[PDB]
C-alpha cells in the first residue's frame, strides 16, 4: 500500500509530546465506563509515526482547496480518532466505509480532542463487546490502539448540544 | 456518506451540559484527516 510505520523511542521529543496529549485529555463519561471502560491514565506500549506518500499528497492536496476557500486557513488540528477499521485506515485511508452513519452530527468520520473519547469506539459503537478475548469493554489486559490524526477543517458548521 | 453543511467544510460539537466535555468534529471528505501517529495502549486500572 506504500505505508511504513516507524517506531518512535519514549526518549523521542515527538513521542513525548504525542503521549502528553493523549494522557491530558482523559476525561470520565457520563456512562460511567460502559463504553470505554474504568480508568483515569493510559500504559503506551508503542508510538508510531504513519508514513505513505500517496496518503499525504492527498491529504494535502485537499488541505490547499479547503484553505483557499477559507481566507487562506485550513484549520488545521491534531485530533483522535478511535476505530475497529485503524489498520485499514493505515493502509488505504479514511473512506465512507469508516463513517459514524447514526453519528449525532451525521453520516460522517468523527474525531475528537478527548482521547478517552475515541476510546470508547476502539471496539465498536458504544464499546462493542469489548475485547476480542475476554469480551470486556473495560479489559486492562489487551492492547489498543488509536489514531492521533492531522485534520483539516476549514469552516466548521457550529453544532450545539 | 452525507455532506457538509452548504458553505463549509466540517461540524464541531461544542459540549453544553457537560463542562470538562472537549469538542468533536466531523469531517465528510476521507481526503481532510491524515493518520499521522498509530499508539498502541492500554488503559489502567485506578489504584
Ligand atoms: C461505524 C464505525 C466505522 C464502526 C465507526 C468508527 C469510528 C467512530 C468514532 N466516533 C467518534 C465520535 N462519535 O461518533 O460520537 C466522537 C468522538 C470520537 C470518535 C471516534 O474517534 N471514532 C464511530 C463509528
Ligand atoms: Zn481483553
Amino acid at each position: 500500500s506504500g505505508t511504513i510505520l516507524i517506531d518512535l523511542s519514549p526518549d523521542d521529543k515527538e513521542f513525548q509530546s504525542v503521549e502528553e496529549e493523549m494522557q491530558s485529555t482523559v476525561r470520565e463519561h457520563r456512562d460511567g465506563g460502559h463504553a470505554g471502560g474504568i480508568f483515569n491514565r493510559y500504559n503506551i506500549l508503542k508510538i508510531q509515526k504513519v508514513c505513505n506518500k500517496k496518503l499525504w499528497e492527498r491529504y494535502t492536496h485537499r488541505r490547499k482547496e479547503v484553505s483557499e476557500e477559507n481566507h487562506n486557513h485550513a484549520n488545521e488540528r491534531m485530533l483522535f480518532h478511535g476505530s475497529p477499521f485503524v489498520n485499514a485506515i493505515i493502509h488505504k485511508g479514511f473512506d465512507e466505509r469508516h463513517a459514524y452513519i447514526g453519528g449525532m452530527f451525521g453520516a460522517g468520520i468523527y474525531f475528537a480532542e478527548n482521547s478517552s473519547k475515541s476510546n470508547q469506539y476502539v471496539y465498536g459503537i458504544g464499546g462493542g463487546t469489548g475485547c476480542p478475548v475476554h469480551k470486556d469493554r473495560s479489559c486492562y489486559i489487551c492492547h489498543r490502539q488509536l489514531l492521533f490524526c492531522r485534520v483539516t477543517l476549514g469552516k466548521s458548521f457550529l453544532q450545539f448540544s | 456518506m452525507a455532506h457538509s453543511p452548504p458553505g463549509h467544510h466540517s461540524v464541531t460539537g461544542r459540549p453544553s451540559v457537560n463542562g470538562l466535555a472537549l469538542a468533536e468534529y466531523v469531517i465528510y471528505r476521507g481526503e481532510q484527516a491524515y493518520p499521522e501517529y498509530l499508539i498502541t495502549y492500554q488503559i489502567m486500572r485506578p489504584e
